[PDB]
C-alpha cells in the first residue's frame, strides 16, 4: 500500500460506513434447503460493518446456539475479534482459537468476513483458510461451521453464506498455493447455505484483553502463532488511534519553543 | 408594540477605539509641526493645580488604627488619598475616583478594604476573617498577578489572605473560601457568577473594588457592565448593600460613570484632572504621514532612533513595541544603528561600575540575546525569557545601569518600575480575535504612559508616540481628557440577556427591560440620543426610555429564540431556560456557535467530523486563511494525524490544522500563525468543553467518549496514544518517550516491582521514580451488586475501592470522575453521574446506588465505566451479565373502580353507627361503597389497596362495625407502622366511638405491665408492631391475645422499610394463631396501591375476589405532579439555587392556595422561610402568602418562643421542625388549617406526624445527609409517597398539586416510582436472629425442621419464590428454595449458638439458655446481651457500667447529623467523666455523652435532647437488663452499681 495518503483518502471513506447499514441484501439462491438455517443479528451485523474497512478485509468468529425444540437453526449469539491483519483477498488470522468461559457454552459455527467487491463465487484463499482451520482444530464441525461474506456493492453491504463439502474439506487441507487460481478448485467445494437476518434477539462482541484487535498499521508485531485472551466488550472502528499508534506517536517533543510566542492572557481561566 | 432592532448596525464597529468627539482641544502650549514625512504635535507638562489652602497630605498617624497597619513605610499620602480619606475610610458610599494613571489608585483601593477590615476588628484577637470578603476586579492577569502580591505584603500584618481567581470552577470555589481578598479579571468574575460557584458567599462580598473601570469603553466594556449591572440588580431586591469602588482615569462622561455605578455627583464623585499627575509628563505626537508601509516602517525606525539619541545621555528610555520577537529586534536594530552613527558610548560613558556590573551580569546570562545586548545600554524584557533573567534586567534598571529597556505591554501592566523616557514604538498588534493588525488598547497605553517619570527620581517623564497620522487624533483625544467613555453593551446584549435569563434573574420582558435600565447603556443612550441610534423625536415620546428598552430585549430574545437558547413567547414576553441556553451561559459561548453545534452534532461523528464541527464554530468567524502561511499550512496538513476532508485554502481546514499542531505539540514559525494557534486553543478549550455537556446531556456513549477525551487531550497537550505518565510533568522526556517506544498496555506496569519496571525500561536509576508515578497514577477497583425491582427496573449497588496513594501535589483535595452506564452496544447512556473522590474519605469504600432500566429483548450485558474527568488514560469498564437474571413476573393489572352510585349512610344498619357518619357526610367515597358489600357483609379476611387519602380508616371502622355487631364483646387490635399516626388514630377512635358507642379503646406503651391489663379491658387496642410484639412472642401464655376477633393492619406497604420485618413477623404469627386456635381471626390490611398485591393476599389468606387493589389515579381528588431537574452535583450549591424556584412555582401554580414546603433538614427551614419571604419582598407582592391580617397573629405571635418564627408568621409564612415544641408546632398547624398562613415550611421528618392537607406540596432536595458514611442519601419512596399524598384537600380542592425539585439523577427514578404501584418486598433475612430467638425460648422452634416450617409462613417465602434474585438465589426450583432456607436458618442457630443465647444438640435439636431468656424477657438486641455479657466483670463500678451501656447496640440507630460534632466535642470537655479515644461520628460516644448530660442536668440544644429522650427510652430497660445478668453471674458490687 502507499501508506503515504491513501490510508487518509481511505479514512475520510470509511468515515461513511454507517450509510450501508440500512441497504442490505441477503441471496437467497441455489440453496439446498436440507441444511441447517443461520440466525445473524442486527446489532452485532451493523457493529461489523461499521468497524470495517473498504479495501482491506477484516474477519471475526461466529459463536451461536441452536434455539429450544428447534435444532435445524441455528441462531449467532457471538462475534469474536482477534489480532489480525488482512489484505484485500485473504486475512491473516492467528493460530490460536478464541477460547473463553462465555463461549464454552456456544459452538463454534464458523467466520465472517468482509470482501471489497462481490463475487458470485467463494474464493479459493477464503476455501483453504477454512479448511485449514478445520483441520488445525477438531471442534469445528464440518457441518455445522460456515463463512459469511459480506461484500460491498454500491451503498450497500450484500451478505452471502456458504459451506464447506468434505471435497473442498479435502482440498484445502491437502492445498498449499495461495495463489487467486490454485490448481484443484472446483465449485463441487462449497455450497450455499440458508442465512437471515433477525431483531428478536441482541448478539454481543469479544475483543482481545491486552491489545487491540487490528494490526494492519503494526503488521510487524503480528504472529500467527501468538497466544491472547479475550475480554467481553466492543471493537473500536478501524482507523481508531489505538490502531494506528505509528501516526501518533512519531512526532518530536518541544525544545526552546514558545518562546516568541504571541501574549494573550485567558482572561476567562 | 415591540419592535425588532437591528442591534449590529446599533453597535459600533470600532469597539475600544470608537471615539466620541469629533473634535480634539489641547492645551495652551500644544504646538504642532510637519517635519518630514510625519507630523510632530507638542503638549507640555501640565502644572500641578496649587494645593488647597486648607489642603494638606495628612501622614497616616492622622487615620484610624486600623487602616495604619496597612500603610508600612508611608510617611504621607498622595494628594488624591489625602483629599479622599474621610470618604474612602470615614464612609460606605459608592465612590467614583477619576484620578490619572499612575498616581495611586490602588492605595485608594487599598483605603476601602481597610475599612472593610477595621469594620470587624476581634478586639481581643485580631481579625474576623470568615465574616466578609473583598473583591479586586483588575483587568488584566498580569496586574491582578502582581495586586495579589502586593496586597499580601501590604496586609499581611493582619492575617488577611489575599489570592487570586483561577483554575477550576471547584478549584475556584474552595479558593474562595479559603481566602478574603479575591483579585480577578472582569471575565473570571462573570463566569464564576454565571455558573453559580460564587453564591455561598455573594452576601459576605460586602464590598467591589473596579480598578481601572474605563475599560467601559472597551470590547470587554459589557462585561463590567453586566457585573455592575447585576450587582446593583442583587444589591436592590436582596437588599444588602456592597459597597461599589470605581476608579476609573480621567476622561468625559464620568457623570453617567458615577450614575451606573450609583456613585453620588455631591459626597460619592470626584474628578482629579491629569494635573494631579504625581509626575507630569510633557508627551509627544509623531503622526506618520506617508501610504507606503514600507517607508512607514522605516521612518518609524529613523524617529525612534532620533529619540534614543535625543534622550541617550539623559535619561532612561522605555521602547513599548508589540512582539516579543519585536522587542529583540527593535533593540538590536537600534544598538547597531546607534554603533553605526558611533554614539553607542553616549549611553555606557566610562561609569566603571556600572558598565562592570553590566558586562559581568551578561556573562553570567543564560539569555543569549539578552546577553549581546547586555554589554551595551540596551535590553529586552518580555514573557517569553527566563523568570531569572526578566527579574535580573528589572533590578538592573532599578540600580540604573541599563540605559534603554524595549518591552512589550506586558512589563508595564505586571510590573511597576517606571522611567524617565517612554517611547510608544507603532502602537500596532495583530489580534486574531479580529484577526488583522489593529491600534492599541486604551488600557494598554494609558498604563504603559504611567511608567512615564519615576516619581522618587524623576521630577517630569517624557512620553514619545510614535503612530500614524490619521490614527494621532484618537490618541489625542485619550491622553488630553477628550475620549468620553461609550458602552459597547448593544454587541453582546443577546449572550447577556441570556446568561440572566439562564440565572433566573430576569423572568419576562418586563424583568429584562428592567435590568437593562440598570446598564452603563441606558444611561448613554438616555443623555446621547443621537450617539446611540436614537432621534429626540424617540427620546420625547419615551422620556423614560422604555419602549427602547423593551425593543432592545424583544429583539435580543427573537435572537435567542431563533437560536434556541431560550423558549421565550411574544405573547405573554415569558422566558423559559433551555439545556443550550443553560451550557452557553455557563461556558461564555456565542448564540450563533451553539445553533451551529445544535444543528451539525449527530451520534454517529466520527473524530474527523469532530474536528470539522469545532472549527465552524462562529467563535472564530473572523478568523481567515492568509496565503502568506499557506505553505506551513500544507506542510502541518500533511504532519498531522487526523485527516482533513476540507481543503487548506478554508478557514475551517486552517483551525483544523492548528488545533492538531497544537495537540502534536509541533513548532511553528510564523508570527500570525501561532498567535492564531494560541487563539484558537485558548476558546478551544472551553468550546469542547460544551460540545461535551451537549453530547452528555443528549445521551451519546461514543461521541461523548470522544470528546471527553479530546477535552483531556487539549488541556494535557498531549495525544492519548502517548505514555500517560507524560501527564506528570516532573518527568524527564528521555524516559518517557523510551517508555512510549517499549510500547506496551500501560496496566502491565502496576503488577511489576520497581527494579522489574526499571529493567525493563532498562533505566534503573529512575526505576524508582517511575515506580513511584505508576503507584500515584490514579486507579479505581469497581464491584457490582444487582437486584431485579420490577420487570423493568433493577438496582445496581456499586462499591468503588482506590488504589492509588493519594498526594494533594499532583492530585489536589479531590479527584473527579463520571460513571457511566450504557446498553449493550455502548451507542446510548442510561444512567450518568459525577462522582467526587475527596482526600478525606480515600481508601474506603463508596456505595453508589442507582436504578437503570430493562427493555423487552434482554440484552446480554451492560457498561459501567468509570472515566477520570482530567486524567488521561484513568477508565475503568465492568460488564454486568444477564445471564443467570431471573426478573419477576408481570403483576397482573389493579381491580379496577367500578362505577357504583354513591353509598347512602342509610345503607348502613344500625342507628347508633349511622351517628357518628350521618353529620359527616350523607355518601361515602366510591372507594367505600365499592368495599363495604365485603367489609361489612362479609367475614373474609380483607385488603384495601388504594392511594393515600382515600380514606382507608373508613374501611377499618366498617370491619370494627361489623365484629361490634358480631358481638359487642369482641375485640380489635389496631397496628399502625408508627406512634404518630397511632396516636392520631387513636385520638380519632377515642372522639369516635367510645364517646357515642361507649367502647372502651386503649393505647398500648411501652409498658408489658400495663399493656397487658388494657388488652383484657378495652375493646380496640391500637398499637405499634414492636408493642404488640413484645405481647405476642408469649402468646401460648397469654389467652387475651389468643381472643381476638378482628386484626386491622395499617399501611402493611411499610413493610418493606425498616422496622417492617417486625411488623411482617407479628402479622404471620397472628395468622398461625388463627389458624391453630379454631376460630379464624379475621384480618383487614390497608394500604397503598401496591402492584404485588397478590402475593400478600396470598399470605394473609385473602381471597382473589377479597383482595381490593386500586390504582394511584383512583385518588378522590386528583393530582398533579412536576419533577424539576437540577443538574448540580454539589449538595449545598443545589440547595440554595432551589431557593427562587420555591417562589416561582408557588406563583405559577398555587397563587392564593395552601402550600407546604418540605425541607431535608432542621437548619434549612429558616433559611428556606426567610429565602421565600425575601424574594416575595422583592416582588411588589410583599406580605401576599398572609391570607388574613395581622390583628389575628398577635393571640397566636405572642405563645412562640423563637423570634425569627414570629417574623416569618407574621410576614406569613410559618415553619416546623423537631427543634420546635409540640405547643409551637400545634399553634401553626392550627394557624395553616385555618389559612391564615398560605405557606408552611415543614421538616422532612414531620411528613408522617401532621395533621393539615395544604393545596400545593413542594419537596426540595429529596436527599439527607448521613454523617456516619458522610454522604447524602436519598428520601424512602414510602416518606416521599407520604409526603405527596400530604396533598390532598378532599372538599376545598379540585385538584392537589406537587413539585419535587430533585437532581436528575433522581429525576427519571421518582417517574417511575411515582406513576405507579409500589412493589414491596422483605429485609426479614437481615434481622431474623431476634425473632428467632424469641420463638425458640417460645419453644415454637424446637428443632430445625420445624424451624423450616415456622419459615414457610413469612411474607419473605412468598417473595422466594416471585423475585429469587432480590435474596441471592439462583432459581424457583424446590432444591434451590430448600438449600437457601437451610443455609440462612443453619447460619442464623450458628450465630446465636456461638453468642450461647441457644444450644444445638445433634445438629438437629434447638433449646434457649438464660442469656437468650434474659434477652427476650427485657427485649434486648442478642448481640448486645453478649457484649454486655463479655465487658462486663466483678469489679466493675457506675463509671465504667455507663460506657458499656452506651455500648448497647440498641442505639446503632440515634441520628448522626451534620454540624453535630463542634458542639459534641463542646460537651466531651465538660460531663465528669472523660471517654477515650472519642470520635463523635460513633454512636455509642454520642449516647455516652448525651447520658452523662441528662444525669448532670444540663442544658441542650432542642434536637439533642430529642436524642437524649430516645435514649432514656430504652437505658430503662438496658439497666434492668444489666441488673439480671449481673444477677445471673453473681457480682454484689457490679448489681448494686446498675
Amino acid at each position: 500500500f502507499s501508506s503515504k495518503t491513501e490510508w487518509r483518502v481511505r479514512a475520510i471513506s470509511a468515515a461513511n460506513l454507517h450509510l450501508r447499514t440500512n441497504h442490505i441484501y441477503v441471496s437467497s439462491d441455489d440453496i439446498k434447503e436440507t441444511g441447517y438455517t443461520y440466525i445473524l443479528p442486527k446489532n452485532v451485523l451493523k457493529k461489523f460493518i461499521c468497524i470495517s474497512d473498504l479495501r482491506a478485509q477484516i474477519a471475526g468468529y461466529l459463536y451461536g446456539v441452536s434455539p429450544p425444540d428447534n435444532p435445524q437453526v441455528k441462531e449467532i449469539r457471538c462475534i469474536v475479534m482477534v489480532p489480525q491483519w488482512g489484505t484485500h483477498q485473504t486475512v491473516h488470522l492467528p493460530g490460536q482459537l478464541p477460547q473463553h468461559e462465555y463461549l464454552k457454552e456456544m459452538e463454534p459455527l464458523g467466520w465472517i468476513h468482509t470482501q471489497p467487491n462481490e463475487s458470485p463465487q467463494l474464493s479459493p484463499q477464503d476455501v483453504t483458510t477454512h479448511a485449514k482451520i478445520m483441520a488445525d482444530n477438531p471442534s469445528w464441525d464440518g457441518e455445522k461451521t460456515i463463512i459469511i461474506t459480506c461484500s460491498f456493492t454500491p451503498g450497500s453491504c450484500t451478505l452471502t453464506a456458504y459451506k464447506l463439502t468434505p471435497s473442498g474439506y479435502e482440498w484445502g487441507r491437502q492445498n498449499t498455493d495461495k495463489g487467486n487460481n490454485p490448481k484443484g478448485y472446483l465449485p463441487s467445494h462449497y455450497e450455499r447455505v440458508q442465512m437471515l437476518l433477525s431483531d428478536r434477539f441482541l448478539g454481543f462482541f469479544m475483543v482481545p484483553a491486552q491489545s487491540s484487535w487490528n494490526y494492519n498499521f503494526m503488521g510487524v508485531r503480528h504472529d500467527p502463532n501468538m497466544k491472547y485472551e479475550l475480554q467481553l466488550a466492543n471493537p473500536k472502528e478501524f482507523y481508531h488511534e489505538v490502531h494506528r499508534p505509528s501516526h501518533f506517536l512519531n512526532f518530536a517533543l518541544l525544545q526552546e519553543g514558545e518562546v516568541y510566542s504571541a501574549d494573550r492572557e485567558d482572561l476567562y481561566a | 408594540p415591540r419592535q425588532v432592532l437591528d442591534l449590529e448596525d446599533l453597535v459600533f464597529t470600532q469597539g475600544s477605539h470608537f471615539m466620541a468627539n469629533k473634535r480634539c482641544q489641547l492645551p495652551d502650549g500644544s504646538f504642532r509641526r510637519q517635519r518630514k514625512g510625519y507630523e510632530e504635535v507638542h503638549v507640555p507638562a501640565l502644572k500641578p493645580k496649587p494645593f488647597g489652602s486648607e489642603e494638606q497630605l495628612l501622614p497616616v498617624e492622622k487615620l484610624p488604627k486600623y487602616a495604619q497597619a496597612g500603610f508600612e513605610g508611608f510617611k504621607t499620602l498622595n494628594r488624591i488619598q489625602s483629599k479622599l480619606y474621610r470618604a474612602a475610610l470615614e464612609t460606605d458610599e459608592n465612590l467614583l475616583l477619576c484620578a490619572p494613571t499612575g498616581a495611586g489608585k490602588t492605595n485608594v483601593a487599598l483605603m476601602c478594604m481597610l475599612r472593610e477590615i477595621g469594620k470587624h476588628i476581634n478586639m481581643d484577637g485580631t481579625i474576623n476573617v470568615d465574616d466578609f470578603k473583598i473583591i479586586y476586579i483588575a483587568p488584566m492577569r498580569s496586574l491582578v498577578q502582581e495586586m495579589v502580591g502586593s496586597f499580601g505584603k501590604r496586609l499581611a500584618t493582619y492575617g488577611i489572605t489575599v489570592a487570586e481567581l483561577t483554575g477550576d470552577h471547584q478549584l475556584c470555589k474552595e479558593e474562595i473560601s479559603a481566602t478574603q481578598i479575591i483579585v480577578c479579571t472582569p471575565e473570571k468574575w462573570d463566569i464564576i457568577t454565571r455558573k453559580g460557584g460564587e453564591r455561598t458567599y455573594t452576601q459576605l462580598v460586602r464590598l467591589i473594588i473596579l480598578d481601572e473601570i474605563h475599560l467601559l469603553h472597551d470590547d470587554r466594556g459589557p462585561v463590567l457592565e453586566a457585573l455592575v449591572a447585576r450587582a446593583i440588580r442583587n444589591i436592590e431586591m436582596t437588599q444588602e448593600d456592597v459597597r461599589l469602588i470605581g476608579l476609573s482615569a480621567t476622561l468625559p462622561n464620568y457623570e453617567d460613570v458615577a450614575t451606573f455605578l450609583r456613585v453620588d455627583p455631591a459626597k460619592g464623585l470626584f474628578y482629579f484632572d491629569n494635573s494631579f499627575r504625581p509626575v507630569p509628563l510633557e508627551q509627544t505626537y509623531v503622526g506618520i504621514t506617508e501610504k507606503k508601509a514600507i517607508k512607514r516602517f522605516q521612518i518609524m525606525n529613523e524617529i525612534v532612533y532620533e529619540k534614543i539619541m535625543e534622550h541617550a545621555g539623559k535619561n532612561q528610555v522605555l521602547v513599548f513595541v508589540h512582539s516579543r520577537k519585536e522587542t529583540g529586534k527593535t533593540a538590536r536594530a537600534i544598538r547597531d544603528m546607534c554603533l553605526e552613527k558611533d554614539t553607542l558610548g553616549l549611553f555606557l560613558r566610562e561609569g566603571s561600575a556600572s558598565t562592570e556590573v553590566l558586562r559581568t551580569e551578561a556573562e553570567q546570562c543564560k539569555n543569549l540575546e539578552l546577553k549581546d545586548l547586555l554589554p551595551y545600554g540596551f535590553a529586552i524584557h518580555h514573557a517569553g525569557m527566563t523568570r531569572v533573567d526578566r527579574t535580573l534586567v528589572e533590578d538592573l534598571f532599578a540600580d540604573k545601569h541599563i540605559q534603554v529597556l524595549v518591552s512589550t505591554a506586558t512589563l508595564a501592566w505586571g510590573v511597576n518600575l517606571p522611567a524617565h523616557t517612554v517611547i510608544i514604538k507603532g502602537t500596532q498588534v495583530y489580534s486574531p480575535e479580529k484577526g488583522r493588525w489593529t491600534e492599541l488598547g486604551a488600557l494598554d497605553i494609558l498604563q504603559m504612559l504611567g511608567r512615564a517619570g519615576r516619581p522618587q527620581y524623576d521630577t517630569k517623564g517624557e512620553g514619545i508616540l510614535i503612530t500614524s497620522h490619521g490614527e494621532l487624533q484618537y490618541y489625542l483625544s485619550l491622553l488630553n481628557q477628550q475620549l468620553p467613555i461609550e458602552s459597547q453593551m448593544v454587541s453582546k446584549l443577546p449572550d447577556m440577556l441570556n446568561a440572566e435569563i439562564v440565572l433566573g434573574n430576569v423572568q419576562n420582558a418586563k424583568d429584562a427591560v428592567n435590568w437593562l435600565g440598570y446598564a452603563y447603556l441606558y444611561i448613554r443612550m438616555l443623555r446621547s440620543p443621537t450617539l446611540y441610534g436614537i432621534s429626540h423625536d424617540d427620546l420625547k415620546g419615551d422620556p423614560l426610555l422604555d419602549q427602547r428598552r423593551l425593543d432592545l430585549v424583544h429583539t435580543a430574545a427573537l435572537m435567542l429564540d431563533k437560536n434556541n437558547l431560550v423558549k421565550y413567547d411574544k405573547k405573554t414576553g415569558n422566558f423559559q431556560v433551555t439545556e443550550l441556553g443553560r451550557i452557553a451561559s455557563h461556558y461564555y459561548i456565542t448564540n450563533d456557535t451553539v445553533q451551529t453545534y445544535n444543528q451539525l452534532l449527530k451520534p454517529t461523528l466520527s473524530e474527523i467530523e469532530l474536528f470539522r464541527v469545532f472549527s465552524l464554530s462562529s467563535e472564530f468567524k473572523n478568523i481567515t486563511v492568509r496565503e502568506e502561511e499557506k505553505l506551513e499550512l500544507q506542510k502541518l496538513l500533511e504532519r498531522v494525524p487526523i485527516p482533513v476532508k476540507e481543503s487548506i485554502e478554508e478557514p475551517s481546514a486552517k483551525i483544523n490544522v492548528l488545533l492538531q499542531a497544537f495537540i502534536s505539540q509541533l513548532k511553528l514559525e510564523g508570527f500570525a500563525l501561532m498567535a492564531d494557534m494560541v487563539y484558537v486553543t485558548q476558546s478551544a478549550g472551553r468550546l469542547m468543553r460544551a460540545i461535551f455537556e451537549i453530547v452528555l446531556n443528549r445521551g451519546w456513549a461514543q461521541l461523548t467518549d470522544k470528546t471527553l477525551n479530546l477535552c483531556k487531550m487539549i488541556d494535557k497537550r498531549m495525544w492519548q496514544s502517548m505514555c500517560p505518565l507524560r501527564q506528570f510533568r516532573k518527568l524527564p522526556e528521555e524516559v518517557v518517550k523510551k517508555i512510549e517506544k517499549k510500547n506496551f498496555p500501560f496496566e502491565r506496569l502496576y503488577d511489576l516491582n520497581h527494579n522489574e519496571i526499571g529493567e525493563l525500561i532498562r533505566m534503573p536509576k529512575m526505576g524508582k521514580t517511575i515506580h513511584k508515578y505508576v503507584h500515584l497514577f490514579p486507579k479505581l477497583e469497581l464491584s457490582v451488586h444487582l437486584q431485579p425491582i420490577t420487570r423493568s427496573t433493577l438496582k445496581v449497588e456499586l462499591t468503588i475501592t482506590p488504589d492509588f496513594q493519594w498526594d494533594e501535589k499532583v492530585h489536589g483535595s479531590s479527584e473527579a470522575f463520571w460513571i457511566l452506564v450504557e446498553d449493550v452496544d455502548s451507542e446510548v447512556i442510561l444512567h450518568h453521574e459525577y462522582f467526587l473522590l475527596k482526600a478525606k474519605y480515600a481508601q474506603d469504600e463508596h456505595l453508589i446506588t442507582f436504578f437503570v432500566p430493562v427493555f423487552e429483548p434482554l440484552p446480554p450485558q451492560y457498561f459501567i465505566r468509570v472515566v477520570s474527568d482530567r486524567w488521561l488514560s484513568c477508565e475503568t469498564q465492568l460488564p454486568v451479565s444477564f445471564r443467570h437474571l431471573i426478573l419477576p413476573e408481570k403483576y397482573p393489572p389493579p381491580t379496577e373502580l367500578l362505577d357504583l352510585q354513591p353509598l347512602p349512610v342509610s345503607a348502613l344498619r344500625n342507628s347508633a353507627f349511622e351517628s357518628l357518619y350521618q353529620d359527616k357526610f350523607p355518601f361515602f367515597n366510591p372507594i367505600q361503597t365499592q368495599v363495604f358489600n365485603t367489609v361489612y357483609n362479609s367475614d373474609d379476611n380483607v385488603f384495601v389497596g388504594a392511594p393515600t387519602g382515600s380514606g382507608k380508616t373508613i374501611c377499618a371502622e366498617f370491619a370494627i362495625l361489623r365484629m361490634l355487631l358480631q358481638s359487642s364483646e369482641g375485640r380489635c387490635v389496631y397496628i399502625t407502622p408508627m406512634e404518630a399516626l397511632a396516636e392520631q388514630v387513636y385520638m380519632d377512635w377515642y372522639e369516635k366511638f367510645q364517646d357515642r358507642l361507649n367502647k372502651k379503646v386503649v393505647l398500648l406503651t411501652g409498658e408489658t405491665s400495663t399493656d397487658l391489663k388494657l388488652l383484657g379491658k378495652g375493646n380496640i387496642i391500637i398499637s405499634t408492631p414492636e408493642k404488640w410484639d413484645i405481647l405476642s412472642r408469649r402468646w401460648k401464655q397469654r389467652k387475651n391475645v389468643q381472643n381476638i376477633n378482628l386484626f386491622v393492619v395499617d399501611e402493611v406497604h411499610l413493610i418493606g422499610g425498616e422496622n417492617g420485618p417486625v411488623l411482617e413477623v407479628i402479622c404471620s404469627r397472628m395468622r398461625y394463631i388463627s389458624s391453630q386456635i379454631e376460630r379464624p381471626i379475621r384480618i383487614v390490611a390497608l394500604s397503598s396501591s401496591l402492584s404485588n398485591a397478590k402475593d400478600v393476599a396470598h399470605w394473609l389468606g385473602c381471597s382473589a375476589t377479597s383482595t381490593f387493589n386500586f390504582h394511584p389515579n383512583v385518588r378522590p381528588v386528583p393530582l398533579e405532579l412536576h419533577i424539576q431537574g437540577f443538574n448540580i452535583s454539589h449538595t449545598q450549591t443545589r440547595l440554595l439555587s432551589m431557593a427562587k424556584p420555591v417562589y416561582h412555582a408557588i406563583t405559577k401554580h398555587s397563587p392564593k392556595k395552601p402550600v407546604i414546603v418540605f425541607v431535608p433538614s432542621r437548619k434549612q427551614t429558616r433559611l428556606t422561610a426567610i429565602d421565600i419571604l425575601t424574594t416575595c419582598a422583592a416582588d411588589i407582592q410583599r406580605q401576599r402568602f398572609l391570607h388574613c391580617t395581622e390583628k389575628d397573629l398577635i393571640p397566636y405571635l405572642e405563645k412562640l418562643s423563637d423570634s425569627t418564627l414570629k417574623e416569618t408568621l407574621l410576614n406569613g409564612v410559618g415553619y416546623l421542625h423537631e427543634g420546635l415544641s409540640p405547643m409551637e408546632r400545634r399553634l401553626v398547624e392550627q394557624l395553616f388549617s385555618s389559612g391564615a398562613i398560605q405557606v408552611v415550611v415543614a421538616s422532612r421528618s414531620l411528613c408522617w406526624g401532621m395533621n393539615v392537607a395544604a393545596h400545593l406540596v413542594i419537596i426540595m432536595d429529596t436527599q439527607y445527609y448521613n454523617g456516619k458514611i458522610h454522604a447524602y442519601v436519598d428520601y424512602p419512596i414510602y416518606d416521599v409517597l407520604q409526603m405527596v399524598g400530604h396533598a390532598n384537600r378532599p372538599l376545598q380542592d379540585d385538584e392537589g398539586r406537587c413539585v419535587i425539585m430533585c437532581q436528575g439523577s433522581k429525576k427519571d427514578f421518582f417517574k417511575k416510582f411515582l406513576y405507579e404501584p409500589l412493589p414491596v418486598e422483605s429485609h426479614l433475612d437481615h434481622c431474623m436472629h431476634d425473632h428467632f430467638n424469641a420463638e425458640i425460648v417460645t419453644k415454637t422452634i424446637e428443632n430445625k425442621q420445624d424451624a423450616v416450617d415456622y419459615l414457610t409462613w413469612t411474607f419473605l417465602y412468598r417473595r422466594m419464590t416471585q423475585n429469587p434474585n432480590y435474596y441471592n438465589l439462583q432459581g424457583i426450583s424446590h432444591r434451590h428454595l430448600s438449600d437457601h432456607l437451610s443455609e440462612l436458618v443453619e447460619q442464623t442457630l450458628s450465630d446465636l449458638e456461638q453468642s450461647k443465647c441457644i444450644s444445638i444438640e445433634d445438629e438437629m435439636d434447638v433449646a434457649p439458655l438464660n442469656l437468650g431468656m434474659i434477652a427476650a424477657y427485657y427485649y434486648i438486641n442478642y448481640t448486645t446481651i453478649e457484649l454486655f455479657s463479655m465487658s462486663l466483670n466483678a469489679k466493675t463500678k457506675v463509671r465504667g457500667l455507663i460506657e458499656i451501656i452506651s455500648n448497647a447496640a440498641e442505639y446503632e440507630n440515634i441520628p448522626i447529623r451534620h454540624h453535630e460534632d463542634n458542639l459534641l466535642r463542646q460537651l466531651a470537655q465538660k460531663v465528669p467523666h472523660k471517654l477515650n479515644n472519642p470520635k463523635f461520628n460513633d454512636p455509642h460516644v454520642k449516647t455516652n455523652l448525651l447520658l452523662q448530660a441528662h444525669l448532670s442536668r444540663m442544658q441542650l440544644s432542642a434536637e439533642l435532647q430529642s436524642d437524649t429522650e430516645e435514649i432514656l427510652s430504652k437505658a430503662i430497660r438496658l439497666i434492668q437488663a444489666c441488673v439480671d445478668v449481673l444477677s445471673s453471674n453473681g457480682w454484689l458490687s457490679p448489681a448494686l452499681a446498675a
